[PDB]
This record gives structure tokens, C-alpha cells and sequence, in this order.
């Protein structure tokens, strides 16, 4: 009756992103319970996103320049969000008064270095109204929240005439290979890549380049036997997360082989969507690609618009 | 009387 | 001098000579062919040589001066001593004999591996050996208690001695009481409860096999190793029996009604004696006809 | 029939359904391995002799067990390695491409796509486009995974075997291997049973393994007999030739475990056909029918492929030298006969009247191979008639019979169809350039026949087809030991067996190393080795527990160490085991833990030699001086390395000393 789709990637691609999305516009949208327990999950994720930064400031040696919030860095050593609970007073300040720093902003702009959540910069512009006791979180604050999805995860759900259940699965490399039990009768496979992955190295792996895993992994995907009869649908996602960093950094270093001109965000978006499906073995199969940004709702609609009519002209039966 | 051959 | 005679009819000693050649005609002979013929080969040649050697020795020596009516002793005072020693080796050597030949047949139908090294083959020579040897070495007290005593009151009569129990009434009841157990009840239990279990060994094989003949074959084995220990009942307890009555019993009860009864006894218990010698080549015979062949071949 | 024979019957019949669901029970004596020990003095032996390499062990059963068993309990890093091995060849059996189908896909899978999407696959790049493109391309042939199967041999030869080796069950394979080459069989090691057969200069007896409780058929040769009818040269034949058709797999012919002798007689151990020849099946169902004989005619040709591309002829086929299984399938027996005809073609004539080729008969021609396919087109003659193409016994005599050399068989339309004519025409053949069989292809000639159209040889030789003849299995399947008899001892009356007669038959006992490893890991492998960790556990607690370990870490430069017996006396207990230390310099010697002690500088070896005491050989160490020195050792493998390495010492401290 339903078909099941898949939604691959490597970590942190953005696939739990478009699941929530897909569900916003064809399914039902997040309740105001869901938004309270968000908030927790957001103030989790900015003390994990300050940690991390004064972490990296500590291995990285770089000097602070206000003295007095060294004493809340300390503090911020010290917060365990294991018992965690609501944002306090006097973490707020600190908080803020971090952020304005300009030496830890020196840092987080050189986040390539280390691990960081994508949604630090939202975060951060929103201060006070997210740190503030009212908070009611708005639906880009809750797409905007990274939780870690472990495990195959079956989304069930349908289109105005046909039903699509899709799976949501982990990203980590260690979680890759439970993968196996979802393969059994895919109809349709969309895999996402994170545009703005080649600059950062993987999580697990801090000498291997991101573009380069995803690479390898979608060549290992289509390399499969039994999904010669299914077609794939490659989403290039974090369009909007690329358009910056290409203009902050130069996509020769990552992949000399990108030799087109500097700061041409359409010609490094070519260039890579050419560089994933040169991986295909045959021509014969046909990989259709869509720029996107799971972030932006009208992106996913009109994405969304022409891949369910791709994945109905695909399967008449 | 009492016999002579066991 | 003449009040240690014995009135046993005349025609009576007739009857049981006549039928003790008969039985010796037979055993004398068959049970030599089956030792010719011949390691259960060498359990059955020893209890057939005992048979033998039985038939031999105490039927002719004892066919004169006891199975017959002269009562005066005429072997001599050594011969007094030579038969009783003789005869009691030989009833030891058959006794034991059949006692052997029941174990060998439950090793091999039981324990058909170990049985080639307990048995250890030809080692089975030197154990029949060893058991011709026990038996030989039980039967001494029939050497220094069966001696001539001067029992007649004048003592210089034509009759006046015989070969009798030398020593006091207790003493030989004690010996026969011994000897009985050590001859009769010991190999008498071995016999009958070995033949007892390997008779259900051998029923369960054909429970479980319920062949032309091979139920026919194992119906006749068990028969027969069940008819080895009626025979043995018959043949043998009616001997010890008499030998208790003579023993036991005192001068109290005995009466010249009850002497002439036992002194008959021992013809019939002799006859039953005698009997288990040729029983066994005929059951040989009966059972296998591989030995068959070769019997009556030879 | 008589009690005693049906018991041996019986007894026979029991032995051979004795705990068939646990074999490892069947067995009466008990395998008693080394001492752990003893790998100082096994790992050299086999070394010496290049038999610890990977290929070698890992193509031995037990070795190929013991090393899977350490791989999966004991080194994680090839628990992976050997699972996929263990896999792709249980794929490798599977017949119908259905099911191999679904096991490719399940295989591919659990051990390479799992991996793949982790990255922790290292295996090529060209076994991993092989296998997609085999699998995208729907084709799962039996040889898929081959390459995978060379790159997990190469990856297990490297760290992984070297691990293995320093191991204790390297120590078991040690312990195992000696047992092994340690064989000396004679007649106490099996039960006997019955008579099953006789013919020729001994006779045949089902018997039964002590120690592993396998059931085999025991040929006994009298060595009076063959000194009589001057036979020692077949009987050595008949040896070779069963060690040469043995060191295979053919599953057409009995093959050969063991060869040992006594004093009297020579011994030959083959597998045990419980079904009994195919001529007493003949006497009871009679003639068959052709699409019965289909199936005799196809296994016995492949039998005979078998022993021609060993380049051996067996003159001697009858319906009789055909054994049935217990399932009913046949396979080649008595090799009495057989002779080769690679080095001469032979010219004797030898075989049965009415079955040997009319180029065997004729009187010193030269023959080969071919003599066979005329053999086989009178035996199905018989199948199919019940008599040979020519007169019988009964109907003629031996010269009419022989007289088949000057006319032609029947062929008889009323009872043959015309493709089996066909057939019958070519393996019957006077000329034998013109015979089915004697020209071009051989065997694949017969094979391809009309007559064998409707049948894959392939599944002829995994034994697919349903025989067209299960023996009862609650008889015997042979005549009764009566009908058998006995050969006359009087006959063999004034042969004495002299030592130049003895001397003849010094090397024939053999042992096959793959059909004892088959057995042992069929039947007490497992048991076995379970008890001895046991033992080694008690052993080990008890030394730690009172001190005295083992070894203390072999001393520095020791070169080999172990039991051994010192003797020199009769006068005092001989065998006197203890424990001996060699160093390049000296041989150390220690009694039971408290200490060692110096027993000879090596420039004191006057020579090392052998001597043979008490039944035993034993090394003599003749010292400088005159003095000397008796060593018995505990095995064959011991006795030799001893010597070789007792051997090098003395040369090479003496040449330094020079
Ligand atoms: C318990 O056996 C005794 C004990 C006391 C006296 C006689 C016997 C005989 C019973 C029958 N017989 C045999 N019995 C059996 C059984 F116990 C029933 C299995 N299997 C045999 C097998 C062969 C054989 N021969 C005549 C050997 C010829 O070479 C005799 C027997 C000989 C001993
Ligand atoms: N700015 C931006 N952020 C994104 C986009 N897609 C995903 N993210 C963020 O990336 C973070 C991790 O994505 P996640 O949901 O874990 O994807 P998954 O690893 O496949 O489950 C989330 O917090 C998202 O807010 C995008 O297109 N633009
Ligand atoms: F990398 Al994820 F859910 F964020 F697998
Ligand atoms: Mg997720």
C-alpha cells in the first residue's frame, strides 16, 4: 500500500531537519507542548555550543580579552547538562558577555578547527528573547535544534492521494551499518549532502574531509545491486550555509580539482553537484539532484512539489 | 547302627 | 563281624551298574571328542576334561566296594584316602568349571572388548590351570579324613575295617559344611545369577528383533541356559543333601529302616551325580551346529 | 541356524547401530595426547621438514579446526576473516542457483555491504566490482566469492597464523600431530567380527576401531599362503595400488585407512560397504532393469575414470567386486588385480572367465586401460541378464568361455533398447582402436554416450540420484560365516616364515594422514580435546599450587627439551623418565622440579647412534672414555628429532673444538 522511502547521509547532513519539515507541511504541525519541551532542547544545545567554543579556545591557546568572564568560563567548564534544567540568571550574562567577546568570535570563525553546531550564529543573534523565561519558540527555532537520531526510525505519513512512509536513519559511521534492515523493498532513495561539509572533517574523524566520506558513501549507495529498480533523488542541502563559506573560504584547498573561479557560489554548487554524480557506474542511471535548505520551508515545498510526482511517474504500480 | 559309606 | 553289611537288593546293585556303564559309554567318550574339538573354546574342554576325569575315577574305584554290596574296603588304606581326595577334587574341578564357563560366556555376550584382555587370550590356559589347581588344593581333608578304621567290635574279622570319617562326628560336619557351601551354594548363585542376566540380555534381543531361525536360535539358548541350572539343581543337591543327612544326623535317630533308606539314597544320588557328566556334550550338541559338525565329523 | 552364529550376527549388527546419534561414545579405548610439553620437540620436527606453514596446517582437518576454533574465542581481529570464510564455503555446496540466490544476497549482505557502509571492509577493489557486477548481473555462480576467499587466505597467513602459532592450540595441533605420526597398530586395536568374506590368500571381517569406535572392513592376508603360492609381489602391488587410489576423494572406490601386519598376517583397513556386493543383490532381486542399471553403469564408470587417470587398469570387474552402501550406492572394491600401465603396458592374462577383454586373453599382447571397458560391458551384460555375454560357468567350459575371442555378443533387441545397444556394441568391441572407451577422450568418450543422454555427470558424482536398491538394514547382506569356511591350515603345513621372508614386509604398515584426521574429527576430536583441558587445568593448578611449573622459561639458550628414559642397568627400575635440556654446549638433565644437572659436555660425544632394546629403539650416546649413555623416547617424531638434533650438536661442537 504505502511505499517506503529512505533518507541517507552522512551525520549531520540535515536529514531529521527535512523529516520535520516534511512533516510540518504534509502532516501536523508542532504543538505548543512540543515547543515547551524545545526549549530545554535548545538551551542544551547553546551550553553545548558555548562548552565546545571555550574548549576549542582552550586547545587552540587563544588569549580572552575581557579578564572577568575567564571566572564565567570557568563556570561554563563546570555546567554538566546531564542534570540539566531551565537557563539561569547567572548564566545568561556570562553567556552574552561571551559571545560579545571578540576574541572568542575570532575563534568561532575559525570554527573549522573543530566540531560545531551550524546553529550557534541563530542562536546567538536570538540572546535574550531564547534565553528569556518567556520563551516561546517559534517553528525556525525548533528546525534550528540539533538532536543526535540513533537508530532506524519509520516515519509513516502520505501525500494528498498517495502514501509515502519514510525512514529517517543515523548518520555516525558506527551507526551506518544498522542500516542493512531497511533496505528490503525501497521504492525510492533521497540521499542528502551538506554543501558547507567540505570545509569540516568528520566527527568520528578529524583527518578526513566530510565531502569526501559523503562521496564515498553515496558511490557505496548506488553501487548496490538490489536497488537497480529504485531511483535516487541526491539533495544538496545547506545551500545557504555554502553561499558563506565559500565567500569566507576557497574551495581549492579542500578539492584542487574545483579549479573554476573564486567566490561564485552557482559555479562551486556545479561544481559539486557534477562531482557527486561522476560516481554513478553507469549512465544509464539517472540521479536527480535538487538544491535546497531544510532551514527554509518554502524550499522543501518546492522540492517536495516535483519529487513526489518524480517518485509517482517512477512506480505506476 | 549308623552308616559307613558317606 | 558281620554287623557292617548292607542288605541293598541284589537285582538293585544290577540296575545301577547297568546304568552307570551306560552313562559311562557315553560321557567317557563324548566329553573326550569335545575336548579334542575344543576363549569359551577353553572353559568348555576344561569342564569337559572334569566330566571326564570324574567318570573315570569315581564310578569304576566306587563300583566294588560302595556301589556294590561287599562291604569290606578292598583299595587299601591308601586307596581309602586316594579315592575320597580323587573324587572330591573332581566334583571341585567340575563345579568351578561350570562356574568359569558361565563368567566367560557373560564377558563375551556383556563385555565383548575388555573380555580379550581380562581374558587376555591365551592366558585362559594358565586360569583353567589355576582353577584345576583351587580345586585340587580344596580337597585335602579328603586325603587325612577318610582313613580304614578298625570298626568292627572283634577288629580281626574278614570284614572288620572300612574307610569311614576318621574323625569325631563334629569335625566332619564341619568340613562337609564347608564344602558344600564352597562346592554347591557359591558356584551355585555365580551359575544362576550370570545365566540369569545374560537370559535377559538374550530376551531383550529378541523383543527387540520381534527371521527364520534367529528366533527359533535365541528361544533355544535361553531354554537351554536355563535348563544348565535345573541341571545343576537336579544333579547336584540330591548329593549334598545326602552327604547333610549323613552328617548331621547322630546316633539318635539312626534306625536300621532309615540306614537301608539312605544306603539306597546313595544309589539315586550317585545315578543324579553321574548324569551331569554326560549332560553336557549333549547340550553342546543341542545348542551349536558349528561344534555339531565337527562332532559327529570326528 | 546355530545360536552362536546369530549372536556373532547380532553382536555384528549392534556394533555397527552402537550410539550412531553419538559416535563419540562408540569408542572403548581412549586417545591420551602429550604432555603440552611436547611442542618443544614437535614444532622443530615439523619445521625441519617445512609442515608449519599456512598452506599445510590450514589444509589439514584438525589443523583447520583448531585454528578456526582459536580465531573465533581467542584473536577478535580474525573472528570476522574466518566467519566469512566459514561462509562463502558452505555457499560453495549449495546446488540449486534458488537457494543461492537468497544466500548470496544474505552473504553479501552480512560480510561485505555492513562493512562497506562502516568503511571497515579492507578487502580489494577488484573482488569488490567483481561480486557487485556478478550480483547486480543476477548470476550467483558456485565460484562468486573465490577471490574474497584468496584475499582472506592472504590476510589470515600474516599477523593472525603467526599468533596462532605462539598459542597453546598450536601447543593441541603439536599434541594431536603426534599422536599421529605416533601410529603402531595391531590386532588388539579393533573389535573383529564377523566373517563377510574370503577369496584369494585371506579373508575378509567387519571390525570396529578401539579408540575411535569407526567401523571398517579388515582384509587379512596370511603371510604362510602368500609364501605358498609365491605371492608377495601381488600383495605388495595390492598395497601401493591402495595407497594410490586412497590419496583422493573419489567417492567410486573403498578406500584405504590403515596397513599394518603381524607375524602371520598382512592387514589392509578399507571402508566398511555394509550393503554387501552387487552380485548377492543380483542372486536375490535378480536382473535389473536399464533405467535401473543407468545408475550402477554411471557410478562404476566414473570409478573407473577415477583409477585410469591414475594410470591404473583394473583387470578384475564383476558384479561381485561392487559393494553397495548402506544407501544403496556402489563402489569398486577388491584391487587385487590392479596394475599400472603407465611405466609397460602389461601382457598377462588376468581376470575372470567371461569377463576379460579378448586383448587380455591373447597370449602376450600388450594391454591397457582399455581391458576395463570391455569388463564393464560384460558386468552390465550380467546386470542385465544374469549371465555374461558369453557362456557361463554352468554352460560352459573355461576355454569355450574363452573362445569369445572368435565371434561377437548377441545383442539382443528383445531386451536392450536400441541406445543401449548402441552402447553394448561399442564397450564390446574385438579390435580395441574401434572400442568405446579405447580411443581419443577415455572415460568423457563413454560418458557422452547415447545411452547416458538424460543424465548429469555432475550430479552422478555428488550422488544425487535415488539407487535403485537399498540393502535391508537389518541383515547382514552376506552369506553365513558356514557358507564362507575357512581356508585349510593344513595346507600351509611345512612353510617356515624366515627372516628374509620378514624381511619383505619391513615398511608395509602405512597410515594416511587425511583418512585419520577425517576419522579422529568425526568421532573424538571434540571429547578429546575437552578432557585434556581438563587434565592441563588440573595439572597447571596443582603445579602452581605446590610450585614447581613446567619449565623455568627454558633456561636462556636451550635448544630443545623434553621426556626421556635413561637406562644402563638391570639392576634398577629402566624406565626412568625425566626431563632433558639441550644447550649447544651441554645436555642438561632434571629430575622431577627440585634441580637440573649437568649429565655431558658435547665434547664428550664420541657418536650418536640407534640401538633396539626390549622392543624399543632407543638412541645410544657413546661418550669419550669408553662410558655410554641409553635414551628411550616416547614416540617415533621424538626418536628422530632427538637424534638429528643430538647429532648436530656433537658435529658442531667438535668442529669447533677442531
Ligand atoms: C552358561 O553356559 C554353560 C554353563 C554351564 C554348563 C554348560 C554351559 C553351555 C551353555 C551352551 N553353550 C553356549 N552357549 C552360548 C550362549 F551362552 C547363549 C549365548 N553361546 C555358545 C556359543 C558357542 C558354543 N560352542 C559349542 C562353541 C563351539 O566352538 C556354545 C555356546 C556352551 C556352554
Ligand atoms: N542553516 C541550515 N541548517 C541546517 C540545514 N539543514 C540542517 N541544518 C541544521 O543541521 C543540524 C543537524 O542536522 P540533523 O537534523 O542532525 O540532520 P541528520 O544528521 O541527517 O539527522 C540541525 O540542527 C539543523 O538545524 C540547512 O539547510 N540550513
Ligand atoms: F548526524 Al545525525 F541524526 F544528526 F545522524
Ligand atoms: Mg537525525
Amino acid at each position: 500500500r504505502e511505499l517506503k522511502l529512505l533518507l541517507l547521509g552522512t551525520g549531520e547532513s540535515g536529514k531529521s531537519t527535512f523529516i520535520k519539515q516534511m512533516r510540518i507541511i504534509h502532516g501536523s504541525g508542532y504543538s505548543d507542548e512540543d515547543k515547551r519541551g524545545f526549549t530545554k532542547l535548545v538551551y542544551q544545545n547553546i551550553f553545548t555550543a558555548m562548552q565546545a567554543m571555550i574548549r576549542a579556545m582552550d586547545t587552540l591557546k587563544i588569549p580572552y580579552k575581557y579578564e572577568h568572564n575567564k571566572a564565567h568560563a570557568q563556570l561554563v567548564r563546570e555546567v554538566d547538562v546531564e542534570k540539566v534544567s531551565a537557563f539561569e540568571n547567572p548564566y545568561v550574562d556570562a553567556i552574552k558577555s561571551l559571545w560579545n567577546d571578540p576574541g572568542i568570535q575570532e575563534c568561532y570563525d575559525r570554527r573549522r578547527e573543530y566540531q560545531l553546531s551550524d546553529s550557534t550564529k541563530y542562536y546567538l543573534n536570538d540572546l535574550d528573547r531564547v534565553a528569556d523565561p518567556a520563551y516561546l519558540p517559534t517553528q525556525q527555532d525548533v528546525l534550528r535544534v540539533r538532536v543526535p537520531t540513533t537508530g532506524i526510525i519509520e516515519y509513516p505519513f502520505d501525500l494528498q492521494s498517495v502514501i509515502f512512509r519514510m525512514v529517517d536513519v543515523g548518520g555516525q559511521r558506527s551507526e551506518r551499518r544498522k542500516w542493512i534492515h531497511c533496505f528490503e523493498n525501497v521504492t525510492s532513495i533521497m540521499f542528502l549532502v551538506a554543501l558547507s561539509e567540505y570545509d569540516q572533517v568528520l566527527v568520528e574523524s578529524d583527518n578526513e574531509n566530510r565531502m569526501e566520506e559523503s562521496k564515498a558513501l553515496f558511490r557505496t549507495i548506488i553501487t548496490y545491486p538490489w536497488f537497480q529498480n529504485s531511483s535516487v533523488i541526491l539533495f544538496l542541502n545547506k545551500k545557504d550555509l555554502l553561499e558563506e563559506k565559500i565567500m569566507y573560504s576557497h574551495l581549492v584547498d579542500y578539492f584542487p580539482e574545483y579549479d573554476g573561479p573564486q567566490r561564485d557560489a552557482q559555479a562551486a554548487r556545479e561544481f559539486i553537484l557534477k562531482m557527486f554524480v561522476d560516481l554513478n557506474p553507469d549512465s544509464d542511471k539517472i540521479i536527480y539532484s535538487h538544491f535546497t535548505c531544510a532551514t527554509d520551508t518554502e524550499n522543501i515545498r518546492f522540492v517536495f512539489a516535483a519529487v513526489k510526482d518524480t517518485i509517482l511517474q517512477l512506480n505506476l504500480k | 547302627r549308623r552308616p559307613y559309606i558317606l | 563281624s558281620s554287623e557292617l553289611d548292607v542288605n541293598t537288593d541284589i537285582y538293585s546293585k544290577v540296575l545301577v551298574t547297568a546304568v552307570y556303564l551306560a552313562l559311562f559309554v557315553v560321557g567317557t567318550v563324548g566329553n573326550t571328542v569335545t575336548a579334542f574339538t575344543l576363549t569359551v573354546h577353553y572353559h568348555l574342554g576344561s569342564l569337559a576334561l572334569s566330566d571326564l576325569l570324574t567318570l573315570l575315577l569315581a564310578m569304576p574305584v566306587e563300583l566294588y566296594n560302595f556301589i556294590w554290596v561287599h562291604h569290606p574296603w578292598a583299595f587299601g588304606d591308601a586307596g581309602c584316602r586316594g579315592y575320597y581326595f580323587l573324587r572330591d577334587a573332581c566334583t571341585y574341578a567340575t563345579a568351578l568349571n561350570v562356574a568359569s564357563l558361565s563368567v566367560e560366556r557373560y564377558l563375551a555376550i556383556c563385555h565383548p572388548f575388555k573380555a580379550k584382555t581380562l581374558m587376555s587370550r591365551s592366558r585362559t590356559k594358565k586360569f583353567i590351570s589355576a582353577i584345576w589347581l583351587a580345586s585340587a588344593l580344596l580337597a585335602v581333608p579328603m586325603l587325612f579324613t577318610m582313613g580304614e578304621q578298625n570298626r568292627s567290635a572283634d577288629g580281626q574279622h574278614a570284614g572288620g575295617l572300612v574307610c569311614t570319617p576318621t574323625i569325631h562326628t563334629a569335625t566332619v560336619k564341619v568340613v562337609i559344611q564347608v564344602n558344600t557351601f564352597m562346592s554347591f551354594i557359591f558356584p551355585m548363585v555365580v551359575i544362576s545369577v550370570l545365566n540369569t542376566i545374560i537370559a535377559n540380555k538374550l530376551t531383550v534381543m529378541v523383543r527387540q528383533a520381534a527371521e527364520p531361525g534367529r528366533v527359533q536360535a535365541l528361544r533355544h539358548g535361553v531354554r537351554v541356559l536355563r535348563a544348565v541350572v535345573i541341571a545343576f539343581v537336579v544333579c547336584w543337591l540330591p548329593y549334598h543333601v545326602r552327604r547333610l543327612m549323613f552328617c548331621y544326623i547322630s546316633d539318635e535317630q539312626w534306625t536300621p529302616f532309615l540306614y537301608d533308606f539312605y544306603h539306597y539314597f546313595y544309589m539315586v544320588t550317585n545315578a543324579l551325580f553321574y548324569v551331569s557328566s554326560t549332560i553336557n556334550p549333549i547340550l553342546y550338541n543341542l545348542v551349536s551346529a558349528n561344534f555339531r559338525h565337527i562332532f559327529l565329523a570326528t | 541356524a546355530d545360536l552362536e552364529a546369530v549372536l556373532a550376527d547380532v553382536s555384528y549388527l549392534m556394533a555397527m547401530e552402537k550410539s550412531k546419534a553419538t559416535p563419540a561414545a562408540r569408542a572403548s579405548k581412549k586417545i591420551l595426547l602429550p604432555e603440552p610439553s611436547i611442542r618443544s620437540v614437535m614444532q622443530k620436527y615439523l619445521e625441519d621438514r617445512g609442515e608449519v606453514t599456512f598452506e599445510k596446517i590450514f589444509s589439514q582437518k584438525l589443523g583447520y579446526l583448531l585454528f578456526r576454533d582459536f580465531c573465533l574465542k581467542h584473536l577478535e581481529e580474525a573472528k570476522p576473516l574466518v566467519e566469512f570464510y566459514e561462509e562463502i564455503k558452505k555457499y560453495e555446496k549449495l546446488e540449486t542457483e534458488e537457494e543461492r540466490l537468497v544466500c548470496s544476497r544474505e552473504i553479501f549482505d552480512t560480510y561485505i555491504m555492513k562493512e562497506l557502509l562502516a568503511c571497515s571492509h579492507p578487502f580489494s577493489k577488484s573482488a569488490i566490482e567483481h561480486v557487485q557486477g556478478h550480483l547486480v548481473k543476477k548470476q550467483v555462480p558456485p565460484d562468486l566469492f573465490q577471490p574474497y576467499i584468496e584475499e582472506i587466505c592472504q590476510n589470515l597467513r600474516g599477523d593472525v597464523f603467526q599468533k596462532f602459532i605462539e598459542s597453546d592450540k598450536f601447543t593441541r595441533f603439536c599434541q594431536w600431530k603426534n599422536v599421529e605420526l605416533n601410529i603402531h597398530l595391531t590386532m588388539n586395536d579393533f573389535s573383529v567380527h564377523r566373517i563377510i568374506g574370503r577369496g584369494g590368500f585371506g579373508e575378509v571381517y567387519g571390525c570396529r576401531k578401539a579408540d575411535t569406535g569407526k567401523m571398517y572392513a579388515m582384509k587379512c592376508l596370511d603371510k604362510k599362503r602368500i609364501k605358498m603360492k609365491q605371492g608377495e609381489t601381488l600383495a605388495l602391488n595390492e598395497r601401493i595400488m591402495l595407497s594410490l587410489v586412497s590419496t583422493g576423494d573419489c567417492p567410486f572406490i573403498v578406500c584405504m585407512s590403515y596397513a599394518f601386519h603381524t607375524p602371520d598376517k598382512l592387514s589392509f583397513i578399507l571402508d566398511l560397504m555394509n550393503g554387501g556386493d552387487l552380485h548377492y543383490h543380483l542372486s536375490q532381486h535378480g536382473v535389473f532393469s536399464e533405467p535401473d542399471m543407468i545408475f550402477y553403469a554411471a557410478e562404476i564408470i566414473l570409478g573407473l575414470e577415477h583409477m585410469h587417470n591414475r594410470f591404473v587398469v583394473y583387470r578384475d570387474l564383476k558384479p561381485a567386486n561392487i559393494l553397495l552402501d548402506e544407501h544403496g550406492h556402489v563402489r569398486i572394491s577388491d584391487l587385487g588385480l590392479a596394475c599400472d600401465f603407465s611405466k609397460k603396458k602389461p601382457h598377462a592374462s588376468v581376470g575372470t572367465h567371461g569377463y576379460m577383454a579378448p586383448e587380455v586373453l591373447q597370449k602376450g599382447v600388450a594391454y591397457d586401460s582399455s581391458a576395463d571397458w570391455f569388463s564393464l560391458g560384460c558386468m552390465l551384460f550380467k546386470l542385465l541378464r544374469g549371465h555374461s555375454p558369453f557362456r557361463q560357468h554352468k554352460t560352459k567350459d573355461k576355454h569355450e568361455i574363452d573362445r569369445m575371442t572368435l565371434t561377437m555378443a548377441v545383442e539382443l533387441p528383445d531386451s536392450f533398447s536400441p541406445e543401449l545397444r548402441s552402447l553394448l556394441e561399442g564397450l564390446l568391441q574385438r579390435d580395441v582402436n574401434r572400442r568405446l572407451g579405447c580411443l581419443g577422450r577415455g572415460a568423457q568418450e563413454v560418458k557422452e554416450s547415447p545411452f547416458f543422454r538424460d543424465l548429469d555427470w555432475q550430479m552422478v558424482f555428488l550422488q544425487k540420484y535415488p539407487p535403485p536398491l537399498i540393502p535391508p538394514r537389518g541383515e547382514v547382506n552376506a552369506a553365513d560365516a558356514f557358507d564362507i569356511g575357512s581356508f585349510d591350515e593344513e595346507d600351509t603345513k611345512g612353510i617356515k616364515l624366515l627372516d628374509s621372508d620378514q624381511e619383505l614386509y619391513r615398511n608395509f604398515p602405512l597410515t594416511i594422514s587425511e583418512r585419520w584426521q577425517q576419522e579422529v574429527a568425526e568421532t573424538v576430536f571434540d571429547t578429546i580435546n575437552a578432557e585434556t583441558d581438563r587434565l592441563e587445568a588440573r595439572k597447571k593448578t596443582k603445579n602452581k599450587q605446590l610450585g614447581h611449573e613446567e619449565d623455568y622459561a627454558l633456561g636462556k639458550d636451550c635448544i630443545m627439551h623434553g621426556y626421556m628414559s635413561k637406562m644402563g642397568n638391570p639392576f634398577l627400575t629402566q624406565w626412568q623418565r625425566r626431563y632433558f635440556y639441550l644447550f649447544p654446549n651441554r645436555l642438561e638433565w632434571r629430575g622431577e622440579g627440585e634441580a637440573p644437572q649437568s649429565l655431558l659436555t658435547m665434547e664428550e660425544i664420541q657418536s650418536v647412534e640407534e640401538t633396539q632394546i626390549k622392543e624399543r629403539k632407543c638412541l645410544l650416546l657413546k661418550i669419550r672414555g669408553g662410558k655410554q649413555f641409553v635414551l628411550q623416547c616416547d614416540s617415533d617424531p621424538e626418536l628422530v628429532q632427538w637424534k638429528k638434533e643430538l647429532r648436530d650438536a656433537y658435529r658442531e661442537a667438535q668442529q669447533l673444538v677442531q
